């Protein structure tokens, strides 16, 4: 129960038994509880580092005070080798009541220039609750955005002294082309940005990217046309939505697009690149997202 | 003799080396060919070390000419740190700052052979003061390199330790002391 089940749960994991993750359409998340409407805004239209984050050892979100302090003057020390950390529980960036609550790590520079926010969170993430112990505060997504400096520096101070690893979460190719298709399935309006699909072929001397840039309405009718069980999108829809995408660009450029790569899927509700630098999260989606994205996260994990 | 033969410096320092029949150089070069095969016994560099240094005759060439041999043949004892400590009351007299450089690499040196460390450690603060002059800082920064435990970490030491940092240069051996001082109670943070 409090390792075995773990054990378990690798086992399962391992064993790939028929995975097609039927998947609802990311749902209208209207904003739970508090979601500080500045913070929350604040954190939408910024692109997430994301990272893969092991569980905090005897981790307390009232100790936030005395975390703050410790990390600032670790980080102006690592400048030794002006800053202000201000950690901040989100409360509300959770998929369950039972889910740690999401807190934030911003150096903030004089002014609120926040340089680096950074950004935990488990939302959803119900698989890694249910299998560690109570001491740890588990929260699987990490989110940079500052410089890859000052997030390779707090990455430091928290396997210090937390005993939590960050492993850069790189979202595959099958699972941005899956969250590229659960993001056109959505129910929004005012689509704020074009579906935009960056693939990049590989070619060994050459590195050819392509921007199968859609109009996100047009790639919404599209999708209806591969769309037919409602309420879960299936691995052989989301297929057949990427092959109608393979099937309108070798029908035009002759260049088989599914013998390429998916890099990064622009949505208007989310972007999503493959190396790390991912989440955009342009609409209020992102406990939908999140939940992919944290789900995500326990796969590296777990 | 030697016992004799150091009484008898006491008296080239109850009197002054003027006033002598004989040089000191000559019975202490005696003794610096003893200290060539043994120096100073418990007792013997215990006395040597505290009226040698305290004001007396102790010339800064004579005091260090002796300094640079007046370790111990078995161990230093607490009596040997106790009133050189005393020597350490760097005043009037002082054993002025070369020879304190001396002293201070003296017990650098044979930092490995005393009966209770715990004893000059508990008396740190006597040479964490002592860091702020600056002639003595790289050798008493080494001093209390080796003499730190964490009854000796008060949070005041520490920004005294940050004090000497800010006014002074970001001297490597500042440095390994604030590396002992972070490997102990974390209220500095340095790598």
């Amino acid at each position: 129960t409090p390792l075995q089940k773990r054990l378990e749960s690798v086992r399962k994991q391992s064993s790939f038994i028929l995975t097609p993750p039927r998947r609802k359409i990311p749902q209208c998340s209207q904003l739970q509880e508090d979601v500080d409407p500045q913070k929350v805004a604040f954190l939408l239209h910024k692109q997430w580092t994301l990272y893969s984050l092991t569980p905090l050892y005897k981790f307390s979100y009232s100790n936030l005070k005395e975390y703050s302090r410790l990390l600032n003057a670790f980080i102006v020390a690592e400048k030794q080798k002006n800053i202000k950390v201000i950690f901040s529980t989100l409360l509300g960036m959770k998929g369950t009541q039972r889910d740690p609550e999401a807190f934030l790590v911003q150096i903030v520079s004089r002014e609120g220039k926040v340089l680096w926010t950074g950004w935990f969170c488990c939302v959803f993430g119900d698989s890694l609750l249910e299998t560690v112990s109570e001491d740890f505060t588990c929260l699987p997504l990490f989110l940079a955005n500052g410089a890859e400096s000052n997030t390779a520096i707090i990455g430091t101070w928290f396997q210090k002294t937390f005993d939590c690893y960050f492993s850069p979460l790189a979202i595959n190719a099958f699972n941005l082309s899956w969250m590229a298709a659960m993001w056109t399935a959505c129910k929004m309006d005012h689509y704020v940005a074009t579906t935009e699909f960056l693939w990049s072929v590989p070619c060994s001397p050459q590195s050819l990217d392509i921007s199968f840039a859609i109009h996100p309405e047009d790639a919404k009718a599209l999708w209806d046309s591969v769309h037919k069980t409602p309420g879960e999108v299936t691995q052989e829809e989301v297929d057949l939505f990427m092959d109608c995408l393979y099937s309108h660009f070798h029908r035009h450029f002759k260049i088989h697009l599914s013998a390429t790569r998916l890099v990064r899927v622009s949505t208007s509700v989310a972007s999503a690149h493959t190396d790390g630098k991912i989440k955009i999260l342009c609409h209020k989606y992102l406990i939908g997202v999140l939940a992919y994205l944290t789900e995500l996260a326990i796969f590296q994990i777990e | 003799e030697e016992d004799a033969l150091q009484m008898a410096v006491g008296y080239f320092e109850k009197g002054p080396i003027k006033a002598s029949q004989n040089k000191d150089k000559t019975l202490e070069k005696h003794l610096k060919t003893v200290e060539n095969v043994a120096w100073k016994n418990g007792l013997a560099s215990e006395e040597i070390d505290i009226l040698l240094n305290i004001a007396l005759s102790g010339k800064f060439g004579n005091a260090v000419n002796t300094r640079i041999l007046k370790c111990m043949i078995p161990a230093t004892v607490i009596s040997e740190d106790s009133v050189v400590k005393a020597v350490s009351w760097l005043c009037v007299g002082k054993c002025s700052g070369s020879t304190k450089v001396l002293f201070y690499r003296w017990l650098v040196a044979m930092f490995d052979f005393i009966d209770r460390k715990e004893q000059i450690n508990l008396l740190y603060g006597f040479f964490f003061a002592s860091l702020q002059d600056d002639a003595l800082c790289p050798y008493v920064c080494h001093l209390l390199y080796l003499l730190t435990k964490k009854e000796n970490v008060k949070p005041f030491r520490v920004r005294k330790l940050l004090d000497l940092q800010a006014k002074m240069g970001m001297q490597p051996h500042l440095q390994a002391l604030l590396s002992l001082y972070k490997f102990f109670a974390p209220a500095l943070i340095s790598v």
